[PDB]
């Protein structure tokens, strides 16, 4: 008696508008505690983003689980690749603040 | 024949037909515990019952208290007694248990204070047997309630295991030696052609209004279940009789709704007078159809014109309120603004008489059993049962109280599925029919799919629509009526000429529309003949030369110092006709009114009187 | 006189290797009806008896003549005719649909999910069914308008693009409104139930508010609205 | 027959058929509100491009971000030539973000009728030509 799918939607919608008040937190607040809350945010938003992209055109069952797959080994790879760049480098914040007066 | 592939189906029940009698007979029996097959030419939501505004009548007594035997009396009134009286009681006393079985069924009516069914009033309807006053009693769902009431049928109908034959064009009935095996019909989605076997066969294909030129009814309204019928030997009763609804937009020939008149519509000539208090005082403009249209009709005559080139009348909607046009007639407000260009709130919707019901139609039964007439008396045709506007108990009669259709439907489909449930059981001996039957309605459909001669199919049709509309209009005098049978009958000589240039198997609508064309010439012939010799003004069938209302008493005068008018002297019978199929020859039989009722302690008879509002 | 040029869709299954194409009829408008099923009865009955299409009720109140006219989904007999001589009609039949013949599509998957959702009056307690009349308040009769009203055109889901790369497994635009008319239903006791019904991601979740819907619907109606309203429930109900 | 039914034996008679897929595509006519869901849909997926390159590259090419700034800086930083890299940038992010808020206007239930959604695609349309050329004069 689950109900996943109406979860999941709620779960879009609500990484929808803390990705769309972090980004004004951001300019406001730049911090490393804002770089990894800002990793996660944009890199879940747009996992389940393309996940629907996924579901709406690739059609088969041979397809779609290589998809779900290759699409979260890049998810994944996303958000490591981020969270390497917030540690040991300047992070997300800096690294835009450094790259805009240019 | 070598050319088609026949699949034969074996069921229990057989209904064709899925407008309301249609599908409520057909549901109705799968409820029963029946093996049902429902075999109609148009998915069941297209029905016309779906272009229904109106309402359906019920005395449950919503508005005012309210009994069913006033109903009773406003029905057989109406039917200027022709109706027959057994077939009214019962419908009229199902009126409230089969309304309430609707809004059970998911029906959205409209809804009071109380929170109960809204009804409102309508044409040819009072309270205390026509001393009370105005009546409410119509049941609606705003102005789209035929829409709802087929929605809601058709909705309730999947919750059981009925066959659905979507888009099969029923050709002939099954027959062999007087006893009815079922259908033979033709699938439209890939031409073959099916046989599909019962016990008992349920005909609810609704009217043939497609006969006129200007009608209300859709462009499938051709009879066809009426034909199927008349090519059996079978009679049809009362087929002359053709209801010409008042108040039908001049245009494209679409409808208006008689809940305008009931609402609080008008009815304006050309001074800007209310002309229907000139006609009838006490009902108004809010009288039977037969009554108000012989008004409007005989104002143009006058030369008091209202068109552009003076044609049609008007139903006035100045001064109704704003926001009771929204609640109660929204349906109208956009189909008004379409066709004739109209906004209903400011300005007044042009209107027509026009053709609107058949209350004519196939012989039936109170428990709807279809009806031969052998030896002068009744006999009922086995295994054959008829329901709706296509059928023919006579709750009608000579002419159709505003909004009893929908009713007539629900009450008689349901009485078709009950009658079936009581003569027999499911899984029951369904009768075997021989391996060449019903090859002629192959071989008929093969002579037209290939037919070339120099007569096309849409100008032949154009040829019979004009012809009716002419010489069988709202008056009529046996002079004009003459010419028109001869005229008919000529043009069923000429569908020996006729040219088809669709030769596909698949979707073949130059093929079905001549198949069309065939039931609508059969059903012309009958209205038109049996008009012609019917002598006297009774209901819609009005004549001129013979202005008198002629039954088997002088009923304006005391009962008594009268001697009885034989049988084979007046005019208070149905209209029995028969068409032999190779000639077009009609011949009429006549067999009585039913005037007794199911129960005459509990409904008591209603002898005729003066027909006057 | 004015004639006007109509380019429709022609496709004949009896006939061998028939491809897909379009054909040119012209009219007089003089003698001819204000509207395009007017026209297209007019080739019918007189210049080709061919044209296969579904017309009824030529009323607006069927929804047997939806096909594409102009690149959108409305009645036939509802849209009329651009007086415009210089351009030139453009007939198709609904989008994305298998074509029996000409502008008749195969309506069967659409009927079908049609039937899925169970469009009809559903109590706990049905053994007092046919006796009495349910109560409902003028209130909660209101909350059916602009969706009873529904005439199944299939214009709105056959509009939708969502519809035409899933048709299979999403439901549409027409369907889901009439799972949402008989949710909010004061009569009827199974709106739990009706709401865990579409609990995959392809019967509800597969609509994007793209909004092809409500904007090409015929009769007014808001399809889309309803849905996003549906959402709102899926989110909100509880057990 | 049941309604699963119906649907299993709709696709068997017309795959193995002859019958045509009426166009879709080809004919349907275009407006705002359509072409609008297209753009999201693009700018989400370039967008989701652009942070999985960022990252991507972050763990696989060598070097620190200081390092890869004076690369770019090796041609010439024109001061209307790098307004274009600096708006190409934006202008997608900032379409997304504005309809993104339309969207869930949307899902919150509001602003659904036709004339209200060509309204407000319009507001989203405008609005980012503004933000687009606002942040790259930062
Ligand atoms: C013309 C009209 C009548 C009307 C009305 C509005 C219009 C435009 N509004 C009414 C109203 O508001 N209240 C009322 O009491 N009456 C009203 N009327 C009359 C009434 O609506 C109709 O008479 C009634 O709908 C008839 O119902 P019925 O079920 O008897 O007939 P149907 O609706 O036309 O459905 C017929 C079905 O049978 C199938 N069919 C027909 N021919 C064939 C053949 N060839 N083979 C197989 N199937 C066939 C059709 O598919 C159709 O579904
Ligand atoms: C595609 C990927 C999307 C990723 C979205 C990430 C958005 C986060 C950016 C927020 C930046 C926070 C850092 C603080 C900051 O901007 O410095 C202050 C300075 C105050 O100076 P000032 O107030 O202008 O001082 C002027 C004095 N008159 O502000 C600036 O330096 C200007 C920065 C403007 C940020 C533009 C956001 C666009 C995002 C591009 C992402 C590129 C990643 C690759
Ligand atoms: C803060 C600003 C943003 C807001 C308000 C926002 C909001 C939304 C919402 C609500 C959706 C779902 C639309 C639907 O299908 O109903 C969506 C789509 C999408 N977004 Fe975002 N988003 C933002 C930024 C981003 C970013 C930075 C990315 C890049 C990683 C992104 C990638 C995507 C993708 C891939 C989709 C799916 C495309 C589609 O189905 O239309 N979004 N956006
Ligand atoms: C309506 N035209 C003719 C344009 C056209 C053509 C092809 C695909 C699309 N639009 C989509 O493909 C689309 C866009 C945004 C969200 C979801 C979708 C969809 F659900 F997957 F269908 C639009
Ligand atoms: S919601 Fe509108 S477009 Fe969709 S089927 Fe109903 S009337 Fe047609
Ligand atoms: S046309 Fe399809 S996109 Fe959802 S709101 Fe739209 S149903
Ligand atoms: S034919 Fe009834 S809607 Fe066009």
């Amino acid at each position: 008696s689950s109900k996943a799918a109406s979860l999941h939607w709620t779960g879009e919608r609500v990484v929808s508008v803390l990705l769309l008040g972090l980004l004004p937190a951001a300019y406001l607040n730049p911090c490393s505690a804002m770089d990894y809350s800002l990793a996660a945010a944009l890199t879940l938003h747009g996992h389940w983003g393309i996940g629907q992209v996924v579901t709406d055109y690739v059609r088969g069952d041979a397809l779609q689980k290589a998809a779900k797959a290759g699409l979260l080994a890049l998810s994944a790879f996303t958000f490591a690749g981020l969270c390497y760049f917030n540690y040991h480098d300047v992070g997300i914040c800096k690294a835009v603040a450094m790259l805009w007066k240019l | 024949s070598t050319q088609y592939p026949v699949v034969d189906h074996e069921f229990d029940a057989v209904v064709v037909g899925a407008g309301g009698a249609g599908l409520r007979a057909a549901f109705g029996l799968s409820e029963a515990g029946f093996n049902t097959a429902c075999v109609t030419k148009l998915f069941p939501t297209r029905s016309h019952t779906v272009a229904a505004q109106g309402g359906i009548n019920a005395a449950l007594g919503n508005m005012e208290e309210d009994n069913w035997r006033w109903h009773f009396y406003d029905t057989v009134k109406g039917s200027d007694w022709l109706g027959d009286q057994d077939a009214i009681h019962y419908m009229t006393e199902q009126a409230p248990a089969s309304v309430v079985e609707l809004e059970n069924y998911g029906m959205p009516f409209s809804r009071t204070e109380d929170g109960k069914i809204y009804q409102r009033a309508f044409g040819g309807q009072s309270l205390k047997f026509g001393k009370g006053g105005q009546a409410h009693r119509c049941c609606c769902v705003a102005d789209r309630t035929g829409h709802s009431l087929l929605h809601t049928l058709y909705g309730r109908s999947l919750r059981y295991d009925t066959s659905y034959f979507v888009e099969y064009f029923a050709l002939d009935l099954l027959m062999e030696n007087g006893e009815c095996r079922g259908v033979i019909a033709l699938c439209i989605e890939d031409g073959s052609i099916h046989r599909i076997r019962a016990r008992n066969t349920v005909v609810a294909t609704g009217g043939y209004g497609r006969t006129y030129f200007s009608c209300t009814s859709a462009h499938t309204s051709t009879g066809d279940g009426t034909a199927m019928v008349t090519r059996a030997g079978l009679p049809c009763q009362d087929l002359e009789f053709v209801q010409f609804h008042p108040t039908g937009i001049y245009g494209a020939g679409c409808l208006i709704t008689e809940g305008c008149r009931g609402e609080g519509g008008i009815l304006i000539n050309s001074q800007g007078e209310r002309f229907m208090e000139r006609y009838a005082p006490v009902a108004k403009d809010l009288a039977s159809r037969d009554v108000v249209s012989r008004s409007m009709t005989l104002e143009i005559r006058e030369g008091r014109g209202c068109g552009p080139e003076k044609d049609h009348v008007y139903l006035q909607l100045h001064h109704l309120p704003p926001e009771q046009l929204a609640v109660r007639l929204p349906g109208i407000s956009e189909t008004a603004m379409i066709f004739a260009g109209v906004d209903v709130t400011k300005e007044p919707i042009p209107v027509l008489p026009t053709v609107h019901y058949n209350m004519g139609g196939i012989p039936t039964n109170y428990k709807g059993q279809v009806l031969r007439h052998v030896n002068g008396q009744d006999q009922v045709v086995p295994g054959l049962y008829a329901c709706g506007e296509a059928a023919c108990a006579s709750v009608h009669g000579a002419n159709r109280l505003g909004a009893n259709s929908l009713l007539d439907l629900v009450v008689f489909g349901r009485a078709c599925a009950l009658s079936i449930a009581e003569s027999c059981r499911p899984g029951d001996k369904v009768p075997s029919i021989k391996p060449n039957a019903g090859e002629e309605s192959v071989m008929n459909l093969d002579k037209l799919r290939f037919a070339n001669g120099t007569i096309r199919t849409s100008e032949l049709r154009l040829s019979m629509q004009k012809s009716m509309q002419s010489h069988a209009a709202v008056f009529r005098v046996g002079s004009v009526l003459q010419e028109g049978c001869e005229k008919i009958l000529r043009l069923y000589g000429d569908l020996q000429h006729l040219k088809t240039f669709d030769r596909g198997m698949v979707w073949n609508t130059d093929l079905v529309e001549t198949l069309e064309l065939q039931n609508l010439m059969l059903c012309a012939l009958q209205t038109i003949y049996g008009a012609e010799a019917r002598k006297e003004s009774r209901g819609a069938h009005a004549r001129e030369d013979f202005k008198e209302r002629v039954d088997e008493y002088d009923y304006s005068k005391p009962i008594q110092g009268q001697q009885k008018k034989p049988f084979q002297e007046h005019w208070r019978k149905h209209t029995l006709s028969y068409v032999d199929v190779k000639t077009g020859k009609v011949s009429l039989e006549y067999r009585p009114v039913i005037d007794k009722t199911l129960n005459e302690a509990d409904c008591a008879t209603v002898p005729p009187a003066i027909r006057s509002y | 006189p004015r004639i006007k040029k109509f380019a429709i869709y022609r496709w004949d299954p009896d006939k061998t290797g028939d491809k897909p194409h379009m054909q040119t009829y012209e009219i007089d408008l003089n003698n001819c009806g204000p509207m395009v099923l007017d026209a297209l009865i007019k080739i019918k009955n007189e210049i080709d008896s061919t044209l296969t299409f579904r017309r009824s009720c030529r009323e607006g109140i069927c929804g047997s003549c939806a096909m594409n006219i102009n690149g959108g989904n409305t009645l036939a007999c509802t849209r009329r005719i651009d007086t415009n001589l210089d351009k030139v009609s453009k007939i198709y039949p609904l989008p994305h649909m298998y074509v029996i013949k000409d502008l008749v599509p195969d309506l069967s998957n659409f009927y079908a999910q049609y039937k899925s959702i169970e469009p009809y009056l559903k109590k706990k307690d049905e053994s007092q069914e046919g006796k009495q009349q349910y109560l409902q308040s003028i209130e909660e009769r209101e909350k059916l308008d602009g969706l009873y009203e529904c005439i199944l055109c299939a214009c709105c889901s056959t509009s939708c693009p969502s519809y035409w790369w899933n048709g299979d497994k999403y439901l549409g635009p027409a369907v889901l409104m009439q799972a949402y008319r008989w949710m909010i239903d004061s009569r009827d006791d199974f709106t739990e139930e009706r709401l865990a019904k579409l609990q995959d991601p392809f019967s509800l979740y597969r609509c994007h508010t793209i909004m092809n819907c409500t904007g090409t619907c015929p009769k007014g109606l808001n399809p889309g609205k309803a849905i996003a309203e549906i959402k709102k429930m899926m989110a909100t109900y509880k057990e | 027959t049941t309604a699963k039914e119906e649907m299993e034996r709709f696709w068997n008679k017309n795959l193995g058929s002859n019958r045509p897929l009426s166009p879709h595509i080809t004919i349907y006519r275009w407006s705002l509100p359509m072409a609008m869901s297209i753009c999201h849909r693009g700018t989400g997926i370039a967008l989701s491009a652009g942070v999985s390159l960022f990252g991507l590259s972050a763990l696989l090419l060598p070097g620190n971000f200081e390092s890869h700034l004076e690369l770019v800086k090796s041609l010439c930083l024109g001061p209307t030539l790098i307004y274009t890299a600096k708006f190409g940038i934006v202008f997608p992010l900032m379409y997304h973000t504005w309809n993104g808020i339309r969207h869930l206007i949307w899902d919150l239930g509001k602003g659904l009728t036709i004339p209200q959604l060509t309204q407000s695609g319009v507001v989203v349309l405008i609005l980012t030509v503004l933000s687009s050329v606002g942040l790259a004069a930062m």
